[PDB]
């Protein structure tokens, strides 16, 4: 679920 | 790169922090 | 405004039996977000004040016998006492609370004896 | 106290104070990625207001924090209605964390439980989560400090069966886990084991008393714990019930109404009537 | 220990206004509503409005809003005034409490009676 | 996503940048 976790979790760029 | 993305990204950031809105 | 309207107007049963009366509103009291029916019940014995007895048209009350059952959606319900006792002599009514509060009419329950 | 809304903390302690005057979180609570924190920045620091989650919480990456008992003492509920992957609650990656501390939660409602990957993690064997969770099933408690057998868990408490045998019930060696009898279910109890009023949720400060509850198992309106909103109430973010006006003030920079509640947005078949905030269905297919 | 009581002034000269005072205790009235209903002498029982815990307002249109409902949170007294009375509007006079999402009116005052005459 | 970005891929130190500030 870490996998699910990192994305939720780490906003890219606002561009 | 699992548990070693969040340590890569800490390495990156730094003093500057992570990124929310 | 919802109207409400009871029948009948009064009855007499003896101790013992079975008795149903109804109620009638205007409108539906039948609420969406939880299927439950925003009626209620309520006995007043003669120089007494009222009591709860129902609501939602089905939970009945603690401290209520198991006698008094609450029946009915939408826009028609009914009230039964099963087992008539010689207390149980008084007047029924029927709120609606869904909006604003209005009661029937009431019904008069009277004793059947020689 | 306060409805504050969902937060999101990060990087360093000073957003974290904006909790302060708090009673319930309207949305999530994540508290992470805080990578230079110290114990010392974290032994004068409580929020002893906070009661209730209505999503999730979530804590990864939060250096320096042994223990949660001085940061959310009094929390008691965490409703799960948004959850972070079928979770309520998540302790990932957790670093320095010793224990839980939680003492005051009795309610998950809705959601499960994932506690993973970490070091110094113990007293989790010690918490009976089944007065917690109505699913165990789901919960995901694994490579802590507690799996490898040498965790000196030490607690009087409620000591109950999980495998084939009864084990001590605490959340650290200076706090038991609350058990309440059966009967009173999930809606609390007094220190003489008086259960609460139905109408609450984990704990109360009178016992047979709706406007006493801690938290409120259904809805709450005007200080009191009700089983549904009636009109010309609407129910709110599963918890509270508002009126038309909050619901179109909210709208107005995008809420509407459906069935008695007031929501983010049109559930399928429907559209939204620009006039009355109201979901009306679709004549033919829906507008795209 | 819930108890509400009306304080009526028990006769009104016709065209004069009735004013009754329900004072509550056991409960908070920031916490619950309370409703008023009345009996003339042998019918049946008319609602004639509420006020809820927020001091919001709804009235029984036959009563032409004649009919006012304020109260005093800290005092817990409920007000009732009722413009220009009539002979038809002698009847026992109730304020009973409703606790609005959870159930409808637990708890009824033991009422007073009102007579319109001089 | 970072884990499609870095795990199902691989993170040229800019692309690993991005998610700070
Ligand atoms: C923790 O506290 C709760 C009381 O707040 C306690 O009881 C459980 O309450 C929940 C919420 O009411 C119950 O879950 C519901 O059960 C019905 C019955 O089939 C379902 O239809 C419900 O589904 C709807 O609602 C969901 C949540 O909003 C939606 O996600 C879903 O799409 C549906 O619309 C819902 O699952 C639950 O049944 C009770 N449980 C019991 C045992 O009564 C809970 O027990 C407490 N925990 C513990 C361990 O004591
Ligand atoms: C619809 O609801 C709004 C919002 O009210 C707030 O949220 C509700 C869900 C409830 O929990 C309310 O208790 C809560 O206030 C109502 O607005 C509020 O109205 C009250 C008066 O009825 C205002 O209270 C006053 O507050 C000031 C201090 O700010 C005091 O001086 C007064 O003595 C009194 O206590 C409250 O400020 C006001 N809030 C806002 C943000 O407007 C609103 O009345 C209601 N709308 C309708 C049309 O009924
Ligand atoms: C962290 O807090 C300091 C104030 O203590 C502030 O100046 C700084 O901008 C914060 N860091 C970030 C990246 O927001
Ligand atoms: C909390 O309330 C106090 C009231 O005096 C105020 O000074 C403070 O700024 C508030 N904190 C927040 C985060 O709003
Ligand atoms: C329950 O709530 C009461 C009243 O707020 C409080 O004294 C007590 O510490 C709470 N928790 C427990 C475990 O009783």
């Amino acid at each position: 679920f870490e996998d699910y976790l990192h994305n939720v979790v780490f906003v890219p760029r606002p561009s | 790169c699992g548990s070693h993305l969040v340590e890569a990204l800490y390495l990156v950031c730094g003093e500057r922090g992570f990124f929310y809105t | 405004d919802i109207v409400m309207s009871q029948s009948p107007s009064s009855l007499v049963v003896s101790v013992g039996e079975k008795v149903t009366m109804s109620c009638k509103s205007s409108q539906s009291l039948l609420y969406s977000s939880n299927q439950k029916n925003f009626l209620a019940w309520y006995q007043q014995k003669p120089g007494q004040s009222p009591k709860l007895l129902i609501y939602w048209a089905s939970t009945r009350e603690s401290g209520v016998p198991d006698r008094f059952t609450g029946s009915g959606s939408g826009t028609d319900f009914t009230l039964t006492i099963s087992s008539v006792k010689a207390e149980d002599l008084a007047v029924y009514y029927c709120q609606q609370y869904f909006r604003y509060r209005t009661f029937g009419g009431g019904t008069k329950l009277e004793i059947k004896r020689a | 106290g306060e409805v504050c809304p969902g937060m999101d903390i990060r990087n360093n302690l000073t957003r974290l104070h904006e909790l302060e005057n708090c009673s319930v979180i309207e949305g999530h609570l994540q508290i992470l990625l805080m990578f230079k924190t110290r114990p010392e920045d974290f032994r004068d620091l409580s929020f002893p207001k906070l009661i209730m989650i209505t999503d999730y919480l979530l804590l990864f990456r939060v250096y320096g924090l042994e223990s949660l008992k001085d940061l959310f003492p009094n929390l008691t509920v965490i409703r799960g209605s948004r959850l972070f992957f079928n979770y309520a609650l998540v302790i990932f990656e957790m670093v320095h964390l010793k224990e839980l501390g939680l003492y005051n939660l009795m309610n998950i409602t809705r959601g499960s439980v994932r506690i993973e990957k970490n070091n110094e993690l113990c007293y989790l064997a010690t918490i009976d989560w089944s007065r917690i969770l109505d699913s165990v099933e789901d919960n995901h408690i694994v490579l802590n400090k507690d799996d490898n057998e040498e965790c000196g868990d030490i607690c009087n408490c409620p000591a109950t069966v999980i495998n084939g045998q009864f084990v001590e019930r605490c959340w650290t060696h200076s706090h038991c886990q609350k058990v309440c009898p059966t009967i009173c279910k999930s809606h609390g109890c007094t220190a003489e084991g008086l259960c609460c009023h139905s109408e609450c949720l984990g704990n109360c400060s009178q016992p047979d008393d709706p406007t006493k509850c801690v938290a409120c198992r259904n809805f709450y309106l005007d200080g009191r714990c009700v089983e549904t909103c009636p009109p010309p109430y609407y129910h709110f973010q599963d918890w509270r019930c508002v009126n038309f006006s909050f619901c179109q003030d909210l709208h107005h920079k995008q809420y509407v109404i459906h069935n008695n509640k007031c929501i983010p947005e049109c559930p399928s078949g429907y559209t939204m009537n620009s006039s009355n905030l109201l979901c009306t269905p679709c004549l033919g297919p829906c507008p795209k | 220990q819930v108890q509400l009581k009306e304080s009526g002034p028990g006769l009104v000269a016709p065209s004069q206004s009735l004013s009754i005072t329900c004072t509550v205790s056991g409960f908070p009235l920031t916490a619950y509503g309370v409703n008023w209903v009345r009996q003339p002498p042998g019918k049946g029982l008319e609602w004639l409005g509420m006020i809820w815990g927020d001091g919001n307002t709804d009235y029984n249109s036959a009563l032409k809003s004649r009919l006012s409902i304020s109260k005093d949170n800290s005092k817990s007294q409920v007000f009732l005034k009722m413009n220009s009375l009539q002979t038809d509007d002698t009847a026992r006079y109730y304020c009973a409490r409703d606790p609005y999402g959870s159930k409808p009116m637990d708890y009824w005052g033991q009422g007073t009676s009102v007579t319109v005459s001089s | 996503g970072i884990v499609e970005q870095c795990c199902t891929s691989i993170c040229s130190l800019y692309q690993l940048e991005n998610y700070c500030n």
